[PDB]
């Protein structure tokens, strides 16, 4: 009782919140993690992982793995952070393509990681924010309004259709803001 | 019983199971019965007033037919014709009577490994006494020779050319290079060709352990023109003492070419032997079965148990223990006669799927097999007639066909020629024709409309409107709808709808009965299709189930131990389990296990069964309920108990079937105050 | 069933021996080997490169050692996709001593680039390199002719450093056992563990497991062969079904098998779990009719093809239709396994009539067409093809009716009006989705459909027709892209109709053709083969119940669990629900009840006018259709079948509630629940055990004491486990004198227990009478210590002993008639009886007494 945030398991768990504000980790396993009411931090680490925010604005936090999730915000102003992918270690998974993470809301996936011949994706659902990693990458939007934060690299972002608010960060970025009334930051480095 | 679902005809009627009949008679449907009441069991029809010799029932039944003019027939009958109905199975009678005084060609295969040298030694001075006793059972017998090492080729052997010259480990004495098969010996009945030409050979060598025989025996089974073969028993005599290599062993030598199975043999030896890989066993066992060659594996001790799987795939096969300097041969080879002639096997050729065929043996030693997939029982002798049943079952209305029956081991073949029996003999050639309004014809007591003309006796035209009159009789009470909203009435019948849905098919006089409302086990009507059928209510199941849902096996259920009584006497078989009564667990109702030790009361029989003790309390009959002694020690619960005198008493009482009964005994040394 | 046949590109050398191996590398290109082509004196074996964007290939340079003569170079070859490595092997080497020839191997590891590559009785024929693997250590090459061939492998960590890995001698039964012919490796919290195939061990076979414990390899599972010559383990491959990092299953394949019509054998063999045994539990076979066709010759892992995000395998049997060949397309399924029927069979003969041993060998898992789409590369003798995965896809297909229903004036008999008249619509829409995730635009895919609408089908004459064709039936084929489409077409009805009861019934089916694509070498999309081909829609008649106004019912629905308390899950199978359905109102049209129960509940049968049900999970029972009259009720039982490893709580919960055609607002009368409590059913026993003390005795003369044990055992024979409290009475003093001082506890199986003790008085003061009509001494006539240990976790079908010892003293003796006193302790289990249950007549195994008999 009065507990806030939990820690899973190395196997496979059921993580279930409350109407509170919650942090849930997953670690290994399979994990299956609602968030329920409030703004939840949901980070299943390693493994096929799926996580549900249902109500409130949700944050979702991704790792270098190659392992495909399923993610579904439900209602509300919901984001996907990506930066844990490049880090100063050893990286596991592949992008011998250089290109990152790449990002389509229309069509409901991530491509997170990219070997020369295998594509590796995540679901995602009803979510409206993404940021990128600090290599370069692709970010698309969809019919609703979206925030796109690109992070460092030469990044290119399109937001689609809906007023949308998109972001370079450092480097040389190609920011598209296509049909709505839209909010453009170029950043540091030479931009158009 | 007749699970009908829709019928029209007597072929319909029929096909829809082998308990279905066809009353024909005449005026026997009323004006308001349909004539699907005609497709019912042939009690119940012969109840209602049918007559024996007015129903159709067709029957399966068998004709056989056997060839006068041939003697000595070993296997009879010969041809046999049968008219098969579904569902039922027609049966005849096999016989095998063992013929006497047939030639015996034995062909001889040795490994020539260096561990074979005393064996060598040996048998180049055997052929005489070989011949002998293949003349001691039968008039005329020939013997042959062959050999074989291995395959030229590395890891199997050296391929060095100073060990390909010698490869022998001791360099003193004389030894040929190795070599896959070499046929030395045509079948011939001379012993000194025997002796001059087996003198000839010397001894070889390899690097692995296996042998590659099988080559040689695929090369002996492949030519037959090559060996000597004539039509009489063939035996193939293999002497070894350790492995065999077979297919996927070549890849080391970088070798995948599979085996042809074809002749390959020039100058008597098995050239090219380096380009294909050893065969599978199957294809070894295939080619002596097309054959007729019968294997006799002598081996050593430690391999009896590798060659004794074999003859699992192989039939018409034996193993015998071969000693260490092949002294122990020609008694070997009787033995294996003797054992591979004292059984028998019935097997017949591949058919489809829509017959099946089962056997049943009776034999001279009283062992009695019923519902084997193949005919097999030892102890076959000289002269006894032995009978075989052979039950044949159709599952669909078959063509024309033909399987053969035959006797493995022999050429003798017993043919076997299919027919349907779906056809009812109904009599149409003087029905009157006015009882259909001259718009149709009597078929087995049923009409059947011309064009335009619709109903049971052609009353209406199908251009016209149905009638509002005959709606009346196509709903079943004052509170029925017509068809029960899933029919159309026209000319009084009621024409059901089909439906989508798979497995909807609506049927009834009413259109009342449906198939997939019925009794649900997992979430199948009546347990899925292979245990039963839903006829609208009520689950009839295929033999071997039983019960509202088919849940349930009939027989040979496990509640049964090994002596054959039902749950030991300790509760009563409910579909196939066992409920035990008291504090006994399952599955057999054995073992009390939170049961109160039963040693202290027993001590009282215990006093007087062996220590002769008379009656007190009473005399030791009419009481001590259902408790008895054995001679033997019996593993059981250990105990010992004071005496009700004072010594100690110990005593181990096992527990036999029943209510309160047991098995007793009670130990004689006593340690007394 | 998405695999590509028409249009293979096939790859053809004149090179001995090529096909014999093939991998996939870096997504563009595949390299065959030629182990038997003699490329000059005393060189045998080659490596070709081979291209999808031009079609052809050329030999990779390579500079042979001298003292790899005949070395047979490409029998054995590997890679893996990140990063880019290729290991190749030749397995022969004729190294040629003094006196002897013995035969070694070598294997050369490459990198991204194709230029530069480092070369890797007892161990003299070690046939190294025979098969081969890379770990992420390093190269792990195999020895099948290591002491007299037992096998073996060697896993290098460096360049020049490596461990020798195989059994342990025991004996001499691994004897040319030829462990290392195949080999794979396995994948579980990121740590690697080997799999290795020995197919001659004691000529059945045999599949081993390999493990690093504290930092040295050891065998922890095995499994064996069957069937003599079978060649059980001669080609192994590690399937993780779920994709998720850890290996779920091996894959065994015997391929020479003995049946009378078939040859070929493959086993799925899930991993053990901890120290469990390994065990086979599923077997895939080839089509009937094929001996001899080396099913299960060679076996990759494709990835996903179909879109489930399940793996799927393909097995090679490329002795089939007199060596021509086949390969054989198996999915994944759910639950770790392998589906035992076969998706696709493709067959040599039916793509060339030059191909020999197609599918003797095998590799899959990248994309070599650049779309984004798993390929497939199949060798064959002197040939390599590519097959390539299609696009799939699925149609949804819906009908809307406007009006909804028809109009009482549409079908009304009447004699002032124009026949055949009547008015309706239709609208009908298909949408066309894409269930595989590739690299291929928007937009390029296209397909033809045609389809079916037919109108009353299932009836003779239907009521109503469509006003284009004036007939029932109607075809119609278009070309869609992955977009929605719409269509609307007017219904006409001929004649009034006269049994408004049946509605109106409308029927879909379709056929797809998907057209190629011209920028991806003609790529034709598929339909799903599990797509649902066929819709169905209703249009029913309005009601004129009374007045013509809307036909008013009232339904209500109540059940109860009649004179049932509690659910003993264990005990009895099924349980009745006694529920009953009211109409209040007037006539009910197409009356449905449905229920919603937890997943361990199944639905049996109803019994009771009619009722139909068919299927937390759902049931719907069908009540009396057409019509459920106006003042009726009906009453029947449902029956369940509970589960006897069922979860389900303390408390379970069935839900209901009524629905009608006629639509109309939910009602408190409309749902109805009931909540029940839950018992599960529990047995276990315990008994005094034999070397429990017997009998004592004692002089009054001397006073020397003596030990005593009472020792019960406490089993757990249900299906169910429990936390338990073990009760010892323990009689101590008789007429303030110690009898048993200080009893302790103790337990057998060192498992966690605690214990606490606890002192109560006799109810009878005159000891004397007591022991005077029985010599008991027991709780009755003494002051007994109360001894509970309660255990947390009582484990399924485990036991331990309890005993029960200390020291006594005789000054306690009374000098009755009988020449003996009896010391009783008693023993008995408690559990919490609000969620356990004991079976009727089972509750008297629960308690046990132990009795010590004592004379002078
Ligand atoms: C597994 O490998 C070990 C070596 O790592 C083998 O052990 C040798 O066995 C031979 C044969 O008896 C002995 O002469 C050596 O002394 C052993 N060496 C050591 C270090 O133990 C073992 O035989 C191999 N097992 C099998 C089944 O081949
Ligand atoms: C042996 O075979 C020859 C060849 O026909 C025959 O003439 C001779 O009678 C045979 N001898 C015996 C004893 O069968
Ligand atoms: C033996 O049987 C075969 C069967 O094909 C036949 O061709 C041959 O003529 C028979 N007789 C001899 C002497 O081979
Ligand atoms: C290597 O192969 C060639 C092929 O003809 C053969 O001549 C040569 O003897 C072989 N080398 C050895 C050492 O066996
Ligand atoms: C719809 O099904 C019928 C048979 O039920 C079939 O003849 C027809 O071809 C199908 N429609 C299409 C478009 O294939
Ligand atoms: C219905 O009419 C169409 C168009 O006239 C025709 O193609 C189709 O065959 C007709 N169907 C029937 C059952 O007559
Ligand atoms: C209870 O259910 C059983 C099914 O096992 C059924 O036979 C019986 O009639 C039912 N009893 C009542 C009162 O519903
Ligand atoms: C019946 O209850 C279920 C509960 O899931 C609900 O979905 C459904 O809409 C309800 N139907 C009616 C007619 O109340
Ligand atoms: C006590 O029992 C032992 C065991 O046999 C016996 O030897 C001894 O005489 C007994 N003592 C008395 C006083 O009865
Ligand atoms: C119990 O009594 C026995 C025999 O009198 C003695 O050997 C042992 O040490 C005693 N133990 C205790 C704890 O008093
Ligand atoms: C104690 O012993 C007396 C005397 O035999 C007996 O009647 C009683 O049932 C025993 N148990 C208890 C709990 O009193
Ligand atoms: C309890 O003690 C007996 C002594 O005969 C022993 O055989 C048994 O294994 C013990 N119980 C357990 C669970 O070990
Ligand atoms: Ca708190
Ligand atoms: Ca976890
Ligand atoms: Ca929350
Ligand atoms: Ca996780
Ligand atoms: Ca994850
Ligand atoms: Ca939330
Ligand atoms: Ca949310
Ligand atoms: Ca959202
Ligand atoms: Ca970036
Ligand atoms: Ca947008
Ligand atoms: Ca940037
Ligand atoms: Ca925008
Ligand atoms: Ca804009
Ligand atoms: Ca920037
Ligand atoms: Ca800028
Ligand atoms: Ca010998
Ligand atoms: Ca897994
Ligand atoms: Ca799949
Ligand atoms: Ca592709």
């Amino acid at each position: 009782k009065n507990i806030e945030n939990l820690h899973g398991s190395r196997l496979n768990d059921r993580i279930a919140g409350d109407d509170q504000d919650n942090e849930l980790w997953g670690h290994d396993g399979n994990d299956t993690i609602r968030g329920r009411g409030g703004d939840d931090i949901l980070r299943g680490g390693l493994g096929l992982d799926t996580l549900y925010g249902e109500d409130g604005n949700d944050i979702f936090l991704q790792d270098d793995e190659t392992v495909s999730d399923d993610i579904d915000g439900g209602a509300g102003l919901d984001t996907v952070d990506y930066s844990a992918m490049i880090h100063p270690g050893r990286i596991v998974a592949p992008h011998e393509y250089g290109f990152g993470i790449e990002a389509d809301l229309s069509r409901e996936w991530v491509r997170k990681a990219s070997a020369l011949g295998v594509d590796y994706y995540d679901n995602v659902r009803n979510v409206e924010n993404v940021i990128g990693t600090s290599m370069k990458d692709v970010l698309i939007g969809d019919a609703q309004a979206n925030t796109l934060m690109g992070q460092g690299g030469d990044d290119t972002v399109r937001g689609g259709d809906g007023d949308d608010l998109l972001f370079g960060g450092d480097g040389n970025d190609m920011l598209y803001g296509d049909a709505g009334n839209d909010t453009l930051y170029g950043g540091l480095g030479d931009d158009t | 019983e007749c699970t009908k679902f829709k019928v029209s005809s007597c072929r319909e009627c029929i096909e829809s199971g082998p308990g279905c009949t066809w009353c024909q008679k005449l005026n026997f449907t009323g004006p308001g019965d349909p004539d699907s009441i005609r497709c019912d069991t042939r009690p119940q029809l012969l109840m209602r007033g049918c007559a024996a010799d007015d129903i159709m029932d067709p029957t399966s039944l068998a004709e056989t037919q056997e060839d006068h003019n041939g003697g000595q027939k070993q296997l009879s009958p010969q041809k046999v014709t049968l008219y098969l109905r579904p569902g039922q199975a027609a049966a005849f009678n096999v016989t095998f009577r063992r013929a006497k005084g047939y030639p015996i060609d034995l062909y001889y295969l040795m490994d020539l490994s260096y561990s074979m040298l005393d064996d060598l030694r040996n048998v180049k001075k055997l052929g005489g006494d070989l011949l002998r006793a293949l003349n001691e059972i039968t008039e005329s017998g020939r013997i042959g020779f062959g050999s074989f090492v291995d395959k030229t080729v590395l890891p199997f052997v050296n391929t060095h050319p100073d060990k390909l010259r010698n490869p022998c480990p001791n360099k003193e004495k004389e030894c040929q290079p190795p070599f896959a098969f070499r046929h030395v010996l045509k079948l011939t009945n001379n012993s000194n060709q025997f002796q001059t030409e087996v003198g000839k050979q010397l001894i070889s060598g390899n690097l692995d352990a296996p042998e590659g025989g099988l080559d040689a025996m695929m090369q002996v089974a492949a030519c037959p023109e090559e060996i000597g073969w004539r039509n009489v028993t063939r035996l193939l005599v293999f002497a070894t003492d350790d492995g065999f290599h077979f297919a996927g062993d070549g890849k080391l030598g970088a070798i995948l070419t599979p085996n042809d199975g074809r002749c390959h043999l020039e100058d008597n030896l098995y050239k090219r032997s380096n380009e294909f890989d050893y065969p599978s066993v199957g294809q070894l066992a295939h080619k002596l079965a097309e054959n007729n060659i019968q294997p006799i594996f002598a081996v050593t001790s430690r391999m009896v148990k590798t060659y004794e799987k074999l003859t699992e795939i192989i039939p018409k096969s034996a193993v015998g223990e071969l000693s260490e300097d092949s002294s122990n041969v020609v008694h070997l080879i009787k033995n294996a006669y003797n054992k591979l002639s004292s059984r028998v096997f019935l097997d017949h050729n591949a058919l489809p799927d829509t017959l099946k065929v089962t056997y049943d043996s009776f034999c001279s030693n009283g062992v009695t097999h019923r519902n084997q997939p193949r005919g097999d029982c030892d102890g076959v002798q000289i002269n006894v007639p032995i009978t075989f049943q052979v039950k044949v079952t159709a599952t669909e209305c078959i063509q024309e066909q033909s399987f053969v029956i035959r006797a493995l081991g022999f050429t003798d073949i017993v043919t076997v020629q299919v027919l349907p029996q779906c056809e009812c003999r109904c009599r149409d050639q003087s029905r009157d024709r006015s009882l259909c309004h001259g718009k149709g014809f009597l078929e087995c007591g049923i009409c059947r409309c011309d064009t335009g003309y619709i109903g049971k006796n052609c009353e209406c035209q199908t251009q016209g409107r149905s009638s509002q009159e005959l709606e009346g009789s196509c709903r079943k009470d004052n509170n029925s709808i017509i068809c029960s909203g899933l029919g159309d009435c026209v000319c009084g019948q009621c024409l059901c709808h089909t439906s989508d849905v798979p497995g909807k098919l609506i049927y009834g006089q009413y259109c009342e009965c449906d198939t997939i409302n019925c009794e649900r086990y997992n979430g199948q009507v009546c347990g899925g299709p292979g245990r039963g059928l839903c006829f609208c209510g009520k689950c009839r199941c295929h033999p071997g189930f039983e019960g509202s849902a088919c849940q349930c096996e009939r027989t040979t259920e496990g509640c049964l131990n090994p002596r054959r009584v039902e749950c030991s006497g300790r509760g009563r078989c409910r579909c196939n389990v066992c409920e035990c009564h008291s504090g006994y667990q399952l599955p057999l109702c054995q073992e009390c296990p939170g049961c109160p030790s039963p040693c202290g009361k027993y001590i009282s029989c215990a006093e007087c069964l062996k220590f002769e003790k008379g009656p007190f309390g009473k005399n030791c009959s009419a009481a001590c309920p259902g408790l008895q002694l054995s001679n033997n020690p019996v593993k059981g619960r250990t105990c010992k108990e004071r005496d009700s005198e004072g010594c100690w008493v110990a005593y181990t009482l096992e527990q036999q079937d029943g209510m309160d009964r047991y098995l007793i005994y009670v130990d004689e040394s006593r340690e007394c105050v | 069933f998405n695999l590509d046949t028409e249009n293979a590109m096939t790859f053809q050398e004149n090179a001995r021996g090529f096909g014999q191996s093939v991998v996939q590398l870096q997504g563009s290109r595949v390299v065959v080997g030629a182990p038997q082509e003699i490329v000059a004196a005393n060189q045998r074996g080659s490596l070709y490169q081979c291209d999808y964007s031009t079609g052809s290939c050329e030999p990779i340079r390579l500079q042979v050692p001298v003292e790899a003569v005949n070395m047979s170079l490409g029998l054995s070859l590997a890679a893996t996709t990140s990063p880019p490595q290729l290991l190749a092997c030749g397995p022969t080497v004729h190294q040629t001593c003094s006196e002897n020839t013995y035969v070694k191997g070598l294997c050369f590891l490459f990198g991204s680039n194709l230029r530069q590559q480092p070369q890797k009785f007892e161990h003299e024929m070690s046939q190294e390199g025979f098969s081969a693997a890379i770990t992420s250590n390093g190269p792990l090459l195999s020895t099948v002719g290591s002491y007299d061939w037992a096998g073996g492998v060697f896993l290098y960590t460096s360049k020049e450093k490596s461990t020798f890995i195989n059994m342990t001698r025991v004996d001499s039964d691994m004897n040319d056992a030829y462990l290392g012919y195949a080999a794979a490796i396995i994948l579980r919290n990121r740590v690697q563990s080997l799999v290795l195939g020995a197919p001659r061990y004691q000529h059945i076979g045999l599949v081993a497991m390999f493990r690093q414990n504290t930092g040295m390899w050891e065998s922890n599972a095995n499994v064996k062969g069957t069937q003599i010559g079978a060649y059980f383990g001669a080609s192994l491959c590690s399937v993780d079904v779920d994709s998720n990092g850890s290996t779920d299953l091996v894959l065994i394949g015997a391929p020479h098998y003995y049946e009378q019509t078939r040859g070929g054998q493959v086993s799925v063999c899930p991993l053990p779990r901890g120290r469990a045994r390994w065990q086979c539990d599923a077997v895939l076979y080839g089509e009937q009719g094929q001996p001899w066709g080396r099913f299960g010759a060679a076996l990759t892992v494709l990835g996903d093809v179909n879109g489930d995000k399940l793996t799927d395998v393909a097995i090679g049997a490329p002795g089939e239709e007199d060596n021509r060949g086949a390969v054989y397309l198996f999915h994944g399924t759910s639950g770790s396994g392998i589906s035992p029927s076969h998706s696709q069979r493709i067959a040599g003969s039916k793509l060339s009539p030059r191909l020999q041993y197609f599918g003797q060998s095998l590799s899959g898992g990248q994309d070599l067409t650049m779309d984004g789409l798993v390929d497939l590369t199949v060798g064959a003798q002197g040939h390599v093809l590519l097959l390539r995965s299609q696009p799939v896809l699925r149609v949804k297909a819906i009908m809307e009716f406007n009006p909804r229903e028809v109009a009482r004036n549409v079908f009304e008999c009447n004699d002032q009006v124009v026949k055949g008249k009547e008015a309706g619509e239709v609208r009908v829409c298909l949408h066309v989705q894409k269930s595989t995730r590739d690299r291929l635009r928007e937009g390029q895919i296209q397909s033809v459909v045609t389809y079916d609408l037919a109108l009353d089908s299932g009836r003779p004459h239907s009521r109503a027709v469509f006003n284009e064709t004036k007939n029932s039936t109607r075809r119609q084929t278009q070309v869609l892209g992955l977009t929605q489409t719409c269509e609307t077409l007017k219904l006409q009805l001929p004649n009034c109709i006269e049994d408004p009861v049946s509605p109106i019934v409308l029927r879909l089916n379709f056929s797809l053709v998907g057209t190629p694509l011209s920028a991806f070498g003609n790529l034709r999309p598929v339909l799903a083969e599990d797509a649902q081909r066929l819709f169905t829609a209703l249009f029913p008649f309005e009601k004129n119940c009374g007045n013509d106004n809307i036909c008013q019912d009232d339904l209500s629905i109540t059940f109860s669990f009649m004179s049932l308390d509690c659910l003993v899950v264990g005990g009895p199978r099924e349980f009745n629900v006694t529920v009953t359905v009211r109409n209040d109102g007037e006539d009910s049209y197409r009356t449905q009840v449905t229920f919603f129960f937890p997943l361990d509940l199944s639905y049996r049968k109803v019994s009771t006018w009619r009722l139909a049900c068919e299927s937390l999970k759902s049931t719907s029972c069908s009540i009396n259709h057409p019509i459920f009259p106006e003042n009726s009720e009906v009453t029947f039982n449902i029956t369940f079948d509970v589960d006897s490893k069922a979860s389900l709580g303390n408390k379970l919960l069935l839900k209901a509630n009524v629905t009608s055609e006629n639509n109309m607002p939910r009602t408190n009368k409309t749902e109805f629940q009931l909540e029940l409590p839950v018992k599960y059913a529990v047995y276990m026993v315990v008994t005094s055990h034999g070397v429990s003390t017997k009998y004592l005795n004692f002089t009054a003369s001397e006073n020397t004491s003596r030990v005593m044990q009472h020792q019960y055992q406490v089993s757990n024979l249900g299906q169910r486990s429990l936390p338990i409290s073990l009760v010892f009475l323990v009689p101590v003093r008789l007429n303030q004198t110690v009898i048993w001082d200080r009893p302790q506890v103790t337990f057998s199986e060192n498992l966690s227990s605690t214990c606490h003790t606890k002192e109560r008085l006799p109810s009878h003061s005159d000891f004397l009478a007591e022991l005077r009509k029985a010599p008991v001494v027991n709780c009755s006539i003494a002051v007994c210590q109360r001894i509970q240990c309660d255990i947390p976790f009582f484990g399924i079908q485990e036991e331990f002993n309890a005993t029960l010892k200390g020291n006594l003293s005789f000054d306690w003796y009374i000098k009755t008639s009988h020449n003996h006193l009896l010391i009783v302790s008693t023993a008995e289990i408690l559990f919490n009886d609000s969620v356990f249950t004991l079976l009727p007549g089972q509750g008297a195994f629960v308690r046990s007494q132990t009795e010590t008999k004592v004379e002078p």
